[PDB]
């Protein structure tokens, strides 16, 4: 009911069924978010990190649940573990690491107080 | 990217003490689910003892947590009592043999 | 009639003692093999002890012998020694849980 | 090499890979044996016994193995367990139970001395 189904194939079939717009970034519609991801598609191929794609989906189509009205995204540690692997390569393609993926914003860990997903890649 | 595949699934529940009355606390969790690819079997074994056991050797790949970090949290129970609960957040699923 | 399905398979081997030197005797046997349909999983568990264990509850349907009749046979080993071996002919396969 | 693959769909995908003509009955060619089985097809539907089909295949396309040059078929007990369930119904269709399926011929049990397949249905 409350949440809504993922419509991006790319992000389909990871941990979780469902998300809710509007985006953490502030995307209004999955389609638009779809557009952004595509841009990262070459990077994904390069396979800087295995966990990359999942992470991005986490940000762009955050998990959602009927249990509570807030959205669920990635913990920092995960991103960092990711960020380090790909910060450079993105520098190739002459690309700054985007502020939207600023790893300060994400909570440190997963707890009652704050809920975010983690991966085997980790950090403080 | 096969949905059948053994893999990590995410969801939220609310831990509340079974017997004591307490305030629930909502937390997020992960579970392992899918179909391990590797077929399963068992085949018979031979004993030259007058005692057998030993009935067969089998193999079977279940799907289970590769990597899991312990967590915990405290609960406030009516009257004085405040309690602590502990469990395992699951970072990675794999397929392993049922009996080792 | 799905070849994937857990099921009984037939074949012949020849039982010969591992260590003693002996004459082999050829017998026919059956084994269990396929893919149990029911997905597998494990999910985390909560302890209010300072001791945990208890890490998860899981389920997993292996494929195993439902019904198996004991057999045996005797072997003649160089010099005096004549020996007896025992095993299980498998009449039926099913899918059951790995841990019961 | 020595044995040869089952070619009848009906009997395909039971315990064993392979058979060898000529038939226990004395069928020369799987095709011909195929023809006979078909006749039993209505009976099978009636589901006198679950083990029926397997049994018939056992007789008509006996197992085969490179390990030794003899053929492998069904033990009696199995047949009987079968024979009783379907002897009557075959009487319906006004049908005698055929001598080819005479349950005396099959060995009593499975042993070094004699090799035959058994089923959960059983008898002396
Ligand atoms: O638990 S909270 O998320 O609400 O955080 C602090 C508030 O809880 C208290 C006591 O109430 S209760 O925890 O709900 O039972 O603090 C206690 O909670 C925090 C959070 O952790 S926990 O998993 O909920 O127990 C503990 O922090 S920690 O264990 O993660 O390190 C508190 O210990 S501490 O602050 O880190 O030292 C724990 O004990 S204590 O009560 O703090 O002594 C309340 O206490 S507070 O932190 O001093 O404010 C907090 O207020 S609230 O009314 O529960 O929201
Ligand atoms: O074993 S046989 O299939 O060859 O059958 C009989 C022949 O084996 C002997 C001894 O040689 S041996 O068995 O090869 O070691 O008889 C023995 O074998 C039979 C068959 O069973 S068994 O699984 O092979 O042991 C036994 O029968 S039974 O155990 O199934 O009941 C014999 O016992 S008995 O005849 O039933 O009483 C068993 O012992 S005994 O040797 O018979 O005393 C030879 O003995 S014989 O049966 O008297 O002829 C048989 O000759 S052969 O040279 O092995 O072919
Ligand atoms: C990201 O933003 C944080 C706070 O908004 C700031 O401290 C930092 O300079 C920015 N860049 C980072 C973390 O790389
Ligand atoms: C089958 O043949 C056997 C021996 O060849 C004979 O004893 C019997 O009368 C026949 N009929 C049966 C077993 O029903
Ligand atoms: C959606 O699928 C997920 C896992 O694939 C499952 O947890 C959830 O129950 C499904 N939706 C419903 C209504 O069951
Ligand atoms: C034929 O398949 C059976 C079971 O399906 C197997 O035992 C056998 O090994 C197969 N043939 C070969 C050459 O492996």
């Amino acid at each position: 009911r409350r949440c809504d189904p993922i419509r991006i194939s790319m992000c389909q079939n990871l941990g979780y069924n469902v998300t809710k717009m509007p985006n953490l970034v502030g995307h209004e519609l999955q389609t638009d978010a779809e557009l952004q991801l595509t841009t990262f598609t070459p990077l994904i191929q390069y396979g800087c990190s295995s966990q990359l794609q999942f992470f991005l989906c986490s940000v762009y189509v955050p998990m959602c649940t009927e249990k509570i009205n807030i959205p669920i995204g990635p913990c920092g540690g995960m991103c960092l573990s990711v960020k380090r692997r790909c910060e450079p390569v993105l520098k190739e393609f002459g690309f700054a690491w985007p502020e939207s993926l600023n790893c300060s914003k994400f909570p440190p860990q997963n707890d009652h107080n704050h809920m975010c997903m983690e991966g085997p890649g980790d950090e403080e | 990217s096969d949905p059948r595949r053994c893999m990590r699934h995410h969801y939220v529940d609310s831990i509340s003490h079974p017997l004591y009355k307490c305030s629930s606390k909502m937390v997020l969790l992960a579970r392992c689910e899918g179909h391990c690819s590797q077929a399963s079997r068992s085949e018979p074994l031979v004993s030259f003892s007058t005692v057998l056991k030993q009935p067969f050797r089998s193999s079977c790949h279940c799907c289970r947590p590769q990597t899991s970090k312990l967590k915990a949290l405290r609960l406030r129970c009516s009257g004085g009592m405040r309690l602590t609960a502990t469990y395992r957040y699951i970072l990675s699923c794999h397929c392993e043999e049922c009996n080792s």
